[PDB]
């Protein structure tokens, strides 16, 4: 049911290096729709869905014109962790932030998220009521007192339910059916030797869309449960994504097995084992 | 401040000796974000080897997806090697066609 | 649209 947009906003430090590495990129349910880069030869905010495409020569200097201040707000916030820290200049730092909207099923901003990390771990966060400040260690402290201070939270606030709201509305008009979209896997069961009498059975789920997927190994009643060998979801490069079952098997006995693979896509679940 | 990153080797399409396909390398969970991916054939490091874009996921860790044109054989070997500021010596993971 | 930030840390 829900729908969000997020931007994810990373800053890395670079030794001597007057300025560092800014990158920021856009989701819509988790999908990458745009992105802007430091490093690039001529630096802008870029389309990276089909739908983007629309959006005229307006939209994209003001984005940009938006990513060359967030450059200046972290090459300056980054100077600023240094000394909460303790730490001198040509090292490598990194900043990174998480924010945006959540729409819930009945179309509302269902919440906000404006989150901070620095190197690698959890810094400054605004709470759900879009006033207040979760800082995660003292060091955060510093920070949340003066961003108190400013009520620097007014300002977020106003973003989140304003404009973030109303322009994932206007994305999801754009790229409504292109986002429910499914890829259906496709599936097939290996046999590999592995040692006295005992196989493997692997199952394999290809070429699907999105990632989120379930394998399933059965005799009967299905049982075990402890055994399967599974491997992480993995992108094969294409759009589409992968992932395998396997288990390990007396020989002979090799057809009480079988796969069951569960996805969006799936006219109906599907059923096999091995050959 | 530092996390180690995980490894995945595997072609896009199953493999068939003689036909063309592509090898990823797949690596997450890391920060820094800085990182260097190699790609091996036959412990000689393969140039052109792809890097997509860099992304960090919701626990602020990195992936990235490291790739290259390959033709798979009965005997070429092939592996990712990957450098990382949270290890001391540098990664290699095989490829196995089965996994 | 992506956001400002306002205030620095």
């Amino acid at each position: 049911g829900p729908h969000s947009m997020r931007y994810f906003e990373t800053a890395v430090s670079r030794p001597g290096l007057e300025e560092p590495r800014y990158i920021s990129v856009g989701y819509v349910d988790n999908k990458e729709f745009v992105r802007f880069d430091s490093d690039a030869e001529n630096p802008r905010y870029e389309p990276r869905a089909p739908w983007m495409e629309q959006e005229g020569p307006e939209y994209w200097e003001r984005e940009t014109q938006k990513a060359k201040g967030q450059e200046q707000w972290f090459r300056v916030s980054l100077r600023n962790l240094l000394g909460y820290y303790n730490q001198s200049a040509g090292g490598s730092h990194t900043l990174q932030q998480m924010s945006g909207c959540d729409l819930g099923s009945d179309w509302r901003l269902l919440r906000g998220y404006l989150q901070f990390a620095y190197e690698g771990r959890d810094y400054i966060a605004l709470n759900e009521d879009l006033k207040t400040w979760t800082a995660a260690d003292m060091a955060a402290q510093i920070t949340r007192r003066k961003w108190e201070q400013s009520g620097a939270a007014e300002h977020y606030k106003a973003y989140l339910e304003g404009e973030c709201v109303e322009w994932l509305h206007r994305y999801l008009k754009n790229g409504n059916a292109t986002l429910l979209r499914t890829d259906s896997p496709k599936a097939h069961v290996t046999h590999h030797p592995r040692s006295k009498g005992e196989v493997t059975l692997r199952c394999w789920a290809l070429g699907f869309y999105p990632a989120d997927i379930t394998l399933t190994w059965q005799l009967n009643g299905e049982e075990l449960t402890q055994d399967m060998e599974l491997v992480e979801t993995r992108p094969a490069g294409d759009g589409t994504f992968q992932k395998w079952a396997s288990v390990v098997v007396p020989l002979g006995k090799e057809q009480n097995y079988t796969c069951r693979v569960y996805h969006e896509g799936l006219p109906e679940p599907l059923t096999l084992r091995w050959e | 401040i530092q996390k180690t990153p995980q490894i995945q080797v595997y072609s896009r399409h199953p493999p068939e000796n003689g036909k063309p396909n592509i090898l990823n390398c797949y690596v997450t969970q890391f920060h820094p974000p800085h990182i260097e991916i190699q790609m091996l054939k036959n412990g000689k490091k393969i140039p052109k080897v792809e890097m997509s874009d860099m992304s960090f996921s919701k626990d602020w860790s990195f992936y990235i997806l490291a790739h290259t044109e390959f033709t798979p054989t009965e005997t070429d070997t092939y592996a990712c090697r990957v450098k990382h500021d949270s290890m001391a010596e540098p990664k290699t993971v095989y490829w196995d066609r089965d996994m | 649209a992506s956001n400002e930030n306002a205030e620095t840390m």
